[PDB]
């Protein structure tokens, strides 16, 4: 069963000047909890480590980055006066003893700091059905899913065939592409492929769904634009097989 | 004063080859050195922990040496597999600090048994305004370039595995919503195999 390191929240979008508090629960039995910031440009940087409710070691971040640990070993970190360059993956690691025992990492809190919540957009999602020529030439059929126009990069794409999540025959790009590479606030696009046999695609009872979860604004974020508030949501597209 | 360096920054190789990942550190006063892997969009996984008193650790196909006085560790990965593709991070624990290197980004390419390079046009979506082209089934030596056009989007080769058919394939996707765009031209900025199949009209 066992729970790994857990982190909450998974995703956050904030504006400049705001503050956030992040939580981490270690693996049961681990008492050392460490925080790290991962950015593209500076890689993993140590924040601080806690053991038995006290800070044991600290990195070089300024005092607007702070932390604590509760009696059950759970740890919080807090960042005040947020700036665009605080956008990062905030990673937690637990260990039985960081001096001599492995670090076990959580999957992080993804924080994006933006100037303006008007910069936030959910993805549009589309499925493109296979080429007849592919089917004739190879006896295989590739579907493509495109997730486009989103900001920030807070998406998870998955494929489902007859209601069951598939990994065989899938490849999703490891990173999205910036639609406007030069801009800090560029929207993103992501592509994925699902390849099946021609026989499987040719059955009209087979149902294919590309699902994109987008983690966006909170209930508590103000919204005064005309377009739909870009809240946390799923955007999906689907197709059914056909004699093809 | 600790500085951790990793080379190469990026490694791309054919599956089956052995690999060498290098780490160095300027301050020899370390408690342990630890190697990790990180996949896109995930946290890190500990692979090996070498205590300051140990000279090496092995786990499966991974073996790492530690030469503390020289300030070096080398990770050897035997007989590489596609599922080894990841970022590999070197970290050291100092008296009261922890330092990570910048990583080696490893891509282990499949050997494509039966290349069948082709560019196909996927069907128009009635709920999208984009046109989409698929370059597929090429060998792993093929490099996919970005378009000359800023409004044509091309994503790098991605490998899919159809496990039950004993089959793997590379593909790259190109799309646009401009009207002077066709699959025949989509990959014109890439060096593609001369025998690439352009069906009429999964192309132009």
């Amino acid at each position: 069963m066992k729970a790994g390191v857990t982190q909450t929240p998974r995703y956050l979008i904030k504006t400049r000047g705001q503050q956030v508090t992040l939580s981490c629960s270690p693996i049961s039995g681990h008492r050392s909890v460490s925080w790290y910031q991962q950015t593209p440009g500076q890689g993993l940087q140590f924040l601080f480590e806690y053991f038995s409710e006290t800070q044991r070691n600290k990195g070089n971040f300024p005092g607007r980055f702070s932390g604590r640990q509760f009696s059950n070993s759970r740890s919080e970190m807090n960042v005040s006066t947020l700036e665009l360059g605080d956008s990062a993956l905030y990673l937690c690691a637990s260990s039985f003893d960081s001096g001599n025992s492995p670090l076990h990492f959580g999957n992080g809190t993804r924080l994006t700091v933006v100037e303006d919540l008007n910069k936030v957009f959910p993805p549009e999602v589309a499925v493109f059905e296979p080429s007849e020529a592919e089917i004739s030439h190879t006896q295989k059929a590739t579907l493509v899913c495109l997730a486009t126009g989103f900001f920030p990069d807070h998406v998870e794409l998955s494929w489902w065939v007859n209601g069951k999540e598939v990994h065989s025959g899938v490849c999703t790009d490891p990173q999205p592409l910036k639609e406007q590479p030069a801009l800090n606030d560029s929207r993103y696009s992501l592509s994925s492929r699902l390849r099946v046999s021609a026989t499987f695609w040719q059955n009209p009872r087979n149902h294919f769904r590309c699902q994109v979860q987008f983690y966006g604004l909170s209930e508590n974020d103000e919204w005064t634009q005309d377009r739909a508030k870009p809240v946390t949501q799923i955007v999906s597209a689907e197709a059914w097989g056909r004699a093809d | 004063k600790q500085e951790v360096t990793q080379i190469p920054a990026a490694l791309s190789v054919p599956e089956g080859e052995n690999l060498v990942l290098n780490c160095s550190f300027t301050d020899s006063a370390i408690y342990n050195l630890q190697w990790f892997r990180q996949d896109p969009g995930k946290g890190l996984t500990s692979l090996l922990l070498i205590q300051s008193s140990q000279r090496e650790q092995t786990s499966g196909r991974l073996n790492a040496s530690l030469d503390k006085s020289s300030g070096r560790s080398t990770l050897y990965i035997a007989a590489s597999q596609p599922g080894d593709s990841a970022t590999y991070l070197c970290a050291v624990t100092n008296f009261n600090k922890f330092y990570f290197g910048s990583g080696t980004k490893l891509n282990v390419k499949p050997n494509i048994q039966n290349p069948d390079p082709a560019v196909y046009q996927l069907r128009d979506s009635k709920s999208s305004d984009k046109s989409v082209c698929l370059f597929t089934d090429f060998d792993s030596q093929t490099n996919v370039s970005q378009s000359k056009d800023s409004d044509v989007y091309i994503t790098d080769k991605c490998v899919l595995d159809m496990r039950s058919m004993d089959f793997k394939s590379n593909s790259a996707v190109a799309w646009s919503n401009k009207s002077d765009f066709a699959c025949a031209n989509a990959f014109n900025n890439s060096i593609i195999p001369e025998d690439t199949f352009f069906p009429s009209p999964e192309s132009s």
